[PDB]
């Protein structure tokens, strides 16, 4: 009987997963053997950091990352269904049933639901990449993730997509948004009512220098030298030292005057600003005061990527060659204090669309200021599944969805033959701890609220076509309300890309626990 | 599973238990024992809590919203403490009657949409209204100082804390910018206060120094380094290949120092002050100058130098610019505190001050600077906030007995969850009486009785027990504490209780 | 490495090979459409 403990040890980590999605969810603080406490409410990233022992589980912790790396969203949904699927089956593996036709049944049903998927849309998108257009995508990924934080954080994400995507229409060839083009900041102090929305990276350090910021002019000139800032040796050695103090006055006056000679090209062909990846001088800071250059140093190597995506600047191997094929331009930089501290920003104007946008966080909080920042990452693989796959097509969440799949597959289960069957009905039955666990997690009465579902997709009317409500999902209440409520009402909808590749994934993750009845290991 | 959920309780009533002792200025104090085994004893709820460095998950939140509660407020760091752990203590029976967490952490939110609008019906925007300029600070300076050792001397300590806030800007205060330090010996009464600032007498050894204190307009200069010659400490050796050559060989240090000896002279700074120990070379040519200088001073102390005349540091002696140079009016060295304490007087741009006080012992003057600290922090708030509500007990009880009404009018479960919110807030008036030694049962049972008669401002008398008004007792506070309280509690209470598994990995 | 206030050195052999590549694709599938030339260069 090792195939039914098997699923007693992930139902040991099943409830865990049942209190996270959902308004109910929280955070799982974890202490590192290292000493840092990473906090995370998305459950992908936290079995990262979790260690997980029995091969079993394994399995669905590879099949959840599979949700993360590509549509990013909907890793509660997989985890949750393939953990319902076990205990589904534990009660055919009791009852006799062998587990090669409940495999096989699986493969029938999944065929069904995925041609039902198609008659299931609602509305489509039409990629209009609005301001008010992207407010029904992004209030469900916010949603059941953190309470009361769903509508001011909608107009943040929603303004720095539009920012980085160009104007296009009905072309599906060239990629555009990436997954890289929202950053996520945070700095102490502020609230949520005083975030803004900027189209470009933010730098949170200081200058380093007595320039704060530069001047209006159009199309600024920004450089990135990847050489550090000194006189030019041989590449090989070249230590300067001091024999003697007859030799000092050269070698001080020498650099003094060769970094000035290079500064001065530089100047004269309008670059503002300098990007050192580098350390910088002593003896560089003060002529680049004199100058009005802005002094930048980005020691890391991933910001320069998307920066030269932006302005179009490339970095030099070498140092005093201005290039003005390679440099870049910026309608408008400017230096303004966000969040009690002053912070040198990157934006634009018009010209020179940024591909790249950062969004900056404020809050008196700790923990809920990383609660933000993991919860939008969600949010930025959504704008990505709107492509050519079934972007515009959505499906109505909150429960609704795995609700009206039992009335279609019991449909198809009488009328196929067969020791099928079996698997068929407990395939629809296995649906029903989504709309169960919404309800038990909010304090909702079973007896009550559950009857209550079945009899919304449920009904008698007097007529082939349908009729009176189909929307009605499940509701968490909050306030007062006597049954269930439309969902159409707070516009709720889950994209057909993240409903259709979660089913596949779900499926393969059950089938690969029901088929293995030996397990042998060794010890490390 | 559920099992964590009530472990997760108790172990915050372990904290909160040690923290209860402490809420009030007459209550019990914390001893905490550090690593570094330097024992601090304070009544400060902040720097204690910081402290303890609990292992458990949902303890650090405690400690997090402790610092949000000193930086954006400053006072109330252990009233916040209590009341976000009282609410999760009256949760427990509920738990296990099959009541879900989430109906009872959403009923908590509830009343706080009640609460944010009752402060501002009980905020009172006052300032020129029967009142005054000294009246305001001398009224509200003894309050915070009854009920201690220094109530019969604070006729003359009142006297002093009004020209302390005076000296400073009253757009921007700081409690950090007035400096105390502890001298033992001599009577409670007769300290002063001071706009400069003072130091230790680090020097028991005798047999130098000869000079008058009393001095006219001297200049103040900074230095960053060490110039000195002899020292106690380290030794030259001597090794060469000669026998008259032992001497010159220590002397490199002369030429370039003794230059250095003249340049003050031409400069004229009368004040040099280092912080590294100085030895005997520069207090040599400072005597005939009249010069005074002072050697191992602190960090803190230069830093509040360089704001007072607005001078600034320099490395050396020879580059020193002639803006570098500030003076001030008067200084004047006293015998005050039964030692001579160098101190700095009429400064126009000093931006910081230091209240010495005395007496027989330093348990004893700590106790006052701790009592000190607790008159400046109200009117540090009274005068960037305009809204002044009546606290010491008077607003919370107001706000538990609106919400016991407001439950009978919503129907649902959230009835017994704001009814149970309401009577979870009489463990402020409560743990007041039995630190101060009143009896709990008596009072709140009598103070409910007039508390139903309309007046909102009934609060709590610190000195005698009995019901009384704390208009005419003159205790005020803030209506930023209420407001930040209420927010930063409710939050750290849900986040505690929605908490199913505590996971720790070790390595 | 060339720092000048140089570089035909490093291009000498480049531009030796390079120049006569370029001149294949116009002698030789310069006229005929739909056609390309790909380079391995290991």
């Amino acid at each position: 009987g090792q195939i039914i403990k098997s699923i007693a040890a992930i139902r040991e980590l099943h409830q865990m997963c049942l209190t996270s999605m959902g308004p109910c969810g929280r955070n799982k603080i974890i202490v590192n053997h290292l000493g840092k406490i990473i906090i995370t409410n998305d459950a992908a990233t936290m079995l990262r950091e979790l260690d997980i022992v029995h091969p079993a589980v394994k399995v669905l912790v590879m099949a959840t990352e599979q949700q993360k790396i590509d549509m990013g969203d909907g890793t509660n949904l997989v985890m949750i269904l393939a953990g319902e699927l076990l205990n589904v089956s534990e009660k055919l593996i009791s009852m006799g049933l062998s587990a090669v036709e409940i495999i096989q049944g699986y493969n029938m049903a999944r065929k069904f639901t995925l041609k039902e998927l198609d008659e299931m849309v609602v509305g489509e998108i039409t990629d209009k990449n609005d301001k008010n257009e992207l407010l029904k995508m992004i209030k469900p990924v916010i949603s059941s993730k953190k309470y009361g934080s769903e509508d001011i954080l909608s107009e943040l994400v929603s303004e720095a997509v539009s920012h980085v995507l160009p104007v296009a229409q009905q072309a599906g060839e060239i990629p555009y948004f990436n997954v890289d083009s929202i950053r996520v900041v945070k700095i102490m102090g502020g609230s949520l009512s005083n975030s803004t929305v900027i189209k470009g990276m933010v730098f949170n350090r200081e200058p380093e220098g007595h320039v704060k910021s530069l001047s209006e002019d159009k199309k600024h000139k920004v450089a990135v030298f990847t050489c550090p800032l000194d006189i030019a040796n041989t590449e090989t050695k070249g230590t300067v030292l001091l024999h003697n103090a007859q030799e000092m006055l050269d070698f001080s006056k020498g650099e003094e005057k060769q970094i000035d000679a290079m500064m001065k090209e530089i100047a004269d062909m309008g670059v503002e600003c300098i990007v050192a990846g580098a350390g910088v001088g002593e003896l560089a800071l003060h002529y680049l005061n004199r100058y009005g250059i802005l002094v930048l140093k980005v020691p890391s190597k991933f910001e320069l990527r998307r920066l030269c995506r932006v302005c179009g600047a490339t970095p030099l191997p070498r140092l005093g060659a201005p290039t003005p094929e390679e440099l870049g331009l910026v309608e408008t930089v400017k230096t303004m204090e966000i969040g009690g501290d002053r912070v040198t920003v990157f934006k634009q104007e018009q010209g020179e669309i940024s591909r790249t946008s950062t969004i900056i966080l404020r809050g008196a909080t700790q923990n809920n200021l990383d609660d933000i920042e993991r919860a939008i990452d969600d949010g930025v693989a959504a704008v990505k599944g709107l492509m050519k796959p079934s972007g515009g097509k959505l499906l109505p969440g909150a429960g609704a969805t795995e609700i009206e799949l039992i009335s279609r597959i019991t449909k198809y289960g009488e009328r196929t033959p067969g020791l099928l069957q079996l698997a068929i009905k407990q395939f629809a039955v296995a649906f029903e701890v989504v709309p169960r666990t919404l309800a038990e997690t909010a304090g909702l009465d079973v007896n009550e609220v559950l009857p209550n579902l079945y009899a919304a997709h449920n009904v008698t009317e007097p007529g082939a076509v349908k009729t009176d409500h189909l929307y009605k999902g499940v509701d968490i209440d909050g306030e007062s309300d006597e049954g269930v409520k439309d969902i159409r009402e707070e516009n709720i909808y889950d994209m057909l890309a993240t409903k259709k590749f979660a089913i596949n994934v779900a499926t393969e993750a059950a089938t690969t626990v029901l088929s293995i009845d030996q397990i042998i290991m060794a010890k490390k | 599973g559920k099992g964590q959920i009530i472990s997760n309780i108790n172990a915050c009533v372990a904290v909160q238990e040690a923290l209860k002792p402490t809420l009030g200025p007459l209550g019990s104090d914390i001893l905490i024992v550090t690593s570094n085994q330097k024992t601090t004893i304070s009544n400060d709820g902040a720097t204690i809590l910081k402290l303890l460095d609990v292992v458990h998950p949902a303890a650090k939140t405690l400690v997090d919203i402790s610092r949000a509660q000193d930086a954006e407020v400053g006072d109330g760091t252990t009233s916040v403490t209590i009341l976000a752990g009282e609410l999760m203590k009256e949760a427990k029976p509920f738990l296990e009657e099959g009541i879900s967490s989430h109906l009872i952490m959403k009923g908590y939110r509830k009343a706080v949409s009640l609460a944010v609008e009752k402060i501002n019906e009980l905020a009172v925007d006052i300032t020129s209204e029967k009142s005054s300029g000294r009246e305001l600070l001398e009224r509200c300076a003894r309050t915070a100082m009854s009920s201690k050792l220094i109530h019969n001397n604070a006729d003359f300590f009142v006297k002093m804390c009004v020209d302390a806030v005076l000296s400073l800007d009253r757009n921007d205060l700081d409690d950090k910018l007035i400096g105390i330090k502890k001298i033992p010996g001599g009577a409670m009464e007769e300290s002063l206060f001071i706009n400069g600032v003072a130091f230790k007498k680090t020097f028991s050894y005798a047999g130098f120094e000869q000079q008058p204190k009393k001095f006219n307009n001297p200049k103040i200069l900074s230095l960053n380094v060490e110039l000195e010659l002899k020292a106690e400490k380290d030794n030259a050796e001597v090794r060469v290949e000669h026998v008259e050559d032992y001497q010159a060989i220590v002397d490199a240090e002369w030429q370039l120092i003794f230059e250095k000896l003249r340049q003050v002279e031409e400069t004229g700074a009368n004040i040099v002050l280092s912080k590294l120990p100085i030895g005997d070379l520069a207090t040599q040519f400072f005597a005939d100058r009249n010069i005074f200088c002072a050697g191992r001073v602190s960090a803190d102390d230069m830093n509040r130098v360089i704001q007072a005349v607005g001078g600034s540091i320099q490395s050396t002696t020879s580059d020193i610019k002639p803006e570098h140079l500030g003076t001030c009016a008067l200084f004047e060295e006293m015998q005050i505190g039964s030692e001579r304490y160098n101190l700095f007087q009429g400064c126009p741009q000093a931006k910081t001050c230091t209240l010495l006080l005395r007496g027989g012992a330093e348990q004893v003057i700590a106790e006052v600077e701790r009592s000190l600290h607790d008159a400046i922090m109200i009117v540090k708030r009274a005068l960037q906030n305009k809204l002044i509500v009546a606290g010491g007990g008077a607003t919370e009880m107001e706000v538990s007995k609106c919400l016991r009404d407001y439950s009978k009018t919503i129907a649902g479960k959230q009835q017994m969850i704001i009814n149970a919110f309401a009577k979870a807030l009489e463990v402020i008036p409560r743990q007041l009486c039995e630190n101060a030694g009143f009896d709990a049962i008596e009072i709140l049972n009598k103070l409910r009785l007039a508390h139903s008669k309309g007046e909102k401002w009934y609060g709590v008398v610190f000195e005698t027990e009995n019901i009384g008004d704390n208009f005419a007792k003159f205790v005020w506070e803030p209506a930023l504490v209420k407001i930040n309280a209420l927010n930063s509690a409710t939050e750290a209470t849900n986040l505690i209780l929605s908490v199913d598994e505590t996971i720790t990995n070790k390595g | 490495g060339f720092f000048y206030s140089l570089a035909a050195s490093e291009r000498k052999f480049v531009d030796a090979k390079l120049k006569k590549i370029i001149d294949l694709k116009n002698e030789v599938c310069g006229m005929d459409p739909d056609k390309g030339f790909v380079i391995i260069n290991q």
